[PDB]
């Protein structure tokens, strides 16, 4: 059967070189927090920016069903934290990356669970 | 002076008693624009200083809260304003939004269309609006109370309200209406705020703070439009970001406020009182059930 593959599209379309998603709605916050990567308030530390969840999904921001089978949102109704140096794409960075499922953190962008 | 370290400017309440004639409006920053953090959207600093300046009124804030939004979809496709109402309200806070046109959203639930096409089963416990024509800043004809969505409004504040909650709705110097300033005095207070991020237009939001379902106090909204454009139009607000870099305090007391179902014969003194205290909500703590009404038509031969 076929289904349109979004991850691979914008990856590809990053890698040719194409802007990244704008408009990722940043959000004002202490930078203080837990350094988590989803979480249900803005919880960015120093070296992170926060960004509301639905504008930095892929699949909410082109209007295409989620890949959850029950087409549920990781990040729609939350707040994602990004590192600071890739806050230039954020629905890359949350596309490409993985959460550990242990401590929060993004896995290598602050999991420290494997040393 | 210190008034730049504030989120803004509310309209000080001897303006309010005033009897002034509309004029145009005429701001002297008319253009400038604030400096914003780095990154930071016009419309996230505005709703920050907005919340920034609710979080010093007296909201009810009770669990299982319910807040509708509406005019929330951006030009971008996005909800800013939404994301800063969801990390200003309690975690668990019932969000639920709407615009005309298509947009993502972090609300638990978007609607999509003319307001006029949105109800409701159940009652709300805080109404924000940042429904805007911007078709209206005419310059060429005269400044007449607007009625569309500022008629749904007003219809929506006194069917679904509940006592005790607040409302903020924008307004401009042409996107007002004089009901919606007529029904601030069925609240036990109310003002016009002005963010200092957009100090340079005449953009505010209509504040009332604690309904009281009746009259409090009795407004011409012609007249009080008036004394709103007299304010601004001889008091500068100096631009300012300064609040967006202080977020410390920012999170909305979740103050477990009471929530009662109650009929109109047992709203007395007592009872009032605390309503005007941001101390009680009345309403029915049902489920919460929306829809949006759809005009169907076959459009073949
Ligand atoms: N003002 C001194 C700083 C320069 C401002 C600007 N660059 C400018 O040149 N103008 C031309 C004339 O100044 C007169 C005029 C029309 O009243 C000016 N203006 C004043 N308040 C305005 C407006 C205005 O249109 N509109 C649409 C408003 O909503 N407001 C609140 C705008
Ligand atoms: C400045 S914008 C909203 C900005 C948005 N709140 C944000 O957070 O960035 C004005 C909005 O009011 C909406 N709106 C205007 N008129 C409406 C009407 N009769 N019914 C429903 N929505 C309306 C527009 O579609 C538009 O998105
Ligand atoms: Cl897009
Ligand atoms: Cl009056
Ligand atoms: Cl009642
Ligand atoms: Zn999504
Ligand atoms: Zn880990």
């Amino acid at each position: 059967a076929f289904a349109v593959d979004a991850a691979k599209a914008y990856k590809d379309y990053l890698a040719s070189g194409g802007q990244p998603i704008t408009n990722c709605v940043k959000m004002l916050c202490t930078h203080t927090g837990t350094g988590q990567a989803i979480t249900v308030t803005p919880e960015a530390n120093m070296d992170q920016e926060s960004f509301g969840g639905a504008s930095c999904c892929l699949y909410c921001r082109c209007h295409i069903d989620h890949p959850n089978p029950k087409g549920f949102c990781d990040l729609k109704g939350k707040y994602v934290q990004i590192p600071t140096t890739c806050a230039n794409d954020p629905v890359g960075f949350t596309l490409k990356n993985t959460v550990c499922t242990v401590c929060g953190m993004w896995k290598g962008y602050g999991c420290s669970c494997d040393q | 002076s210190s008034q730049a370290w504030q989120p803004g400017v509310a309209m000080p309440n001897l303006y309010k008693m005033q009897r002034m004639l509309l004029e145009k409006c005429d701001l002297q920053n008319y253009g400038d624009s604030a400096t914003l953090p780095k990154g930071i959207m016009m419309n996230v600093a505005k709703y920050t200083q907005l919340c920034q300046y609710l979080n010093t009124l007296t909201l009810a804030v009770p669990y299982n809260m319910r807040v509708i939004h509406f005019g929330a979809g951006s030009d971008k496709g996005v909800a800013p304003g939404t994301a800063v109402l969801r990390q200003w309200l309690p975690t668990g806070t019932l969000l639920v939004d709407s615009d005309l046109n298509d947009f993502v959203s972090d609300a638990d639930s978007t609607l999509i269309g003319d307001c006029a096409t949105v109800h409701t089963a159940n009652k709300w416990d805080l109404i924000i609006s940042d429904m805007y024509d911007p078709k209206t800043k005419n310059v060429t004809k005269e400044n007449d109370s607007k009625e569309g969505f500022f008629t749904y409004i007003c219809g929506f504040i006194q069917q679904k309200l509940a006592l005790g909650g607040s409302v903020a709705i924008k307004i401009t110097e042409h996107s007002w209406n004089a009901d919606l300033y007529k029904l601030m005095g069925h609240f036990a207070w109310w003002t016009a705020f002005v963010t200092n991020v957009n100090a340079s237009s005449s953009e505010a939001f209509l504040i009332g703070c604690n309904y009281l379902g009746k009259p409090r106090e009795q407004i011409d909204g012609y007249v009080m439009h008036a004394n709103y454009i007299f304010w601004r139009n001889t008091n500068p607000i100096q631009l300012s970001s300064y609040s967006l870099f202080d977020m410390s305090k920012f999170p909305l007391k979740l103050r477990g406020t009471a929530v009662m179902s109650l009929k109109e014969g047992q709203i007395n003194d007592m009872i009032l009182s605390l309503l005007s205290k941001g101390r009680l909500i009345i309403r029915e703590n049902n489920r919460v059930v929306i829809s949006s009404d759809v005009l169907v038509n076959n459009e073949n031969l």
